[PDB]
């Protein structure tokens, strides 16, 4: 209860009461950016957090 | 994972959505009427739930 | 053959063919 | 042709407002922890798939070894693209941040 | 013959990071040419005007050095790079 | 360039004596066990690791 309100599906599905969440995320047309921990975890991508709080870029030294 | 093996495109995000009977009557590529998953001799039965055209079964090649 | 080493990912026309 | 030239102009534009200009990052000098092992996790992963070495390897054959002696000497060819949380970021190449 | 601009997203390895134009030719453009392409229209016969779009939007275009998106996983790069394509199509 | 002076011995040492190995990954992702071998066919194989590929589209690839 103390969660109903949040941004991601992900999270309150794989908590508990799969099902509720899933019916609540698909009637409200819901769209998640995969930015809970959980949440892309299900869907396999890196994390937000510590390493994956940015990213890497290479300086090629020839235009 | 293999390092020597990179993966070009990214899903960004998911959103949730009835399928409607419209899309699944396409996609599908056959349907099941006969409540008989495998003949005699163990071959899947066509039309079945085992059919070739779901998928490979059992030594059999994917009619789709 | 037919990998992300060889061939691009997604290619668009960026102007009409001249 | 027509509808993908507006595609790429929207998201460069897009990108280029997100993008904080090199005098107005306010993010902290120093090199977080984390940034230090990626930063080396990526250059070591780079090593290994026969990437130019700009330092001398005193007979090393770890690449995580050869990536450490590159960081030391600042001679790592990477940036940081550090992401606040509306989408916008900061670039730091690995020479302005200082170690520890 | 038809010149026609294109921009495709293609990879790096480490091996071509000194020289990411030649690595995007010996890559993804070499095996390109005296091949029909869907995605064009023909017979793709050669390319000219290869030019990588930069990561950082805030530098110039006469820019020497640019910046490559590192895969999180691989040490692969990925970038979008313009070049028009000499191509015959029947 | 830097590896090879490990890994052949690794290969060389086969899968049952440590420190050693256990398989090749070939730039085309063929995967070669190194259980079923002599040490003969193990020195050939080791004598084969840094040789460039002759595939255009593996050009970017080595050996693991």
């Amino acid at each position: 209860q103390g969660m109903e309100t949040s941004t991601s599906s992900f999270m309150k599905m794989s908590y508990e009461t799969t099902c509720q969440f899933l019916t609540k995320a698909v009637l409200d047309n819901e769209r998640e950016q995969l930015d809970s921990p959980s949440a892309r975890i299900v869907v396999g991508k890196l994390n937000n957090v510590g390493t994956g709080s940015f990213d890497v870029l290479a300086k090629v030294p020839n235009a | 994972m293999d390092i020597s093996k990179p993966v070009g495109s990214e899903i960004t995000s998911v959103d949730f959505g009835i399928l409607t009977a419209k899309e699944i009557r396409n996609l599908s590529a056959k349907q099941i009427t006969n409540p008989t998953v495998l003949d005699n001799l163990g071959h899947p039965v066509s039309g079945g739930l085992y059919d070739l055209a779901l998928g490979a079964f059992l030594r059999n090649l994917c009619s789709t | 053959t037919a990998t992300t080493l060889n061939t691009p990912v997604v290619i668009h026309a960026t102007q009409l063919p001249q | 042709p027509e509808d993908f030239q507006q595609h790429e102009q929207i998201r460069r534009k897009t990108l280029k407002e997100k993008a904080i200009p090199k005098d107005q990052r306010a993010t902290t000098p120093y090199m977080t922890k984390y940034e230090r092992a990626r930063i080396l996790g990526t250059r070591a992963l780079q090593i290994s798939m026969n990437a130019p070495v700009f330092v001398d390897l005193e007979g090393e054959t770890d690449p995580l070894r050869i990536a450490m002696k590159e960081l030391a000497e600042k001679k790592i060819p990477l940036v940081i693209r550090r992401y606040l949380p509306d989408g916008s970021f900061e670039d730091w190449s690995v020479e302005e941040l200082i170690v520890d | 013959i038809v010149r026609v601009p294109i921009a495709l997203y293609v990879s790096l390895a480490p091996m071509y990071l000194e020289n990411p134009l030649q690595g995007v030719m010996k890559q993804h453009l070499n095996p390109l040419v005296m091949k029909y392409n869907n995605k064009v229209g023909g017979v793709v016969l050669g390319y000219e005007g290869l030019k990588i779009l930069d990561a950082d939007p805030l530098s110039k275009e006469d820019t020497s050095e640019k910046l490559i998106k590192i895969t999180p996983d691989t040490p692969f790069g990925f970038t979008w790079c313009h070049v028009n394509l000499y191509v015959w199509q029947p | 360039a830097y590896n090879i002076a490990e890994l052949r011995q690794a290969v060389i040492n086969g899968p049952d004596k440590w420190p050693g190995a256990t398989q090749i990954q070939n730039e085309d992702g063929s995967l070669v066990s190194l259980i079923g071998m002599s040490v003969e066919q193990r020195k050939a194989l080791a004598n084969q690791l840094l040789t460039p590929s002759s595939n255009v589209s593996t050009h970017t690839l080595n050996k693991k």
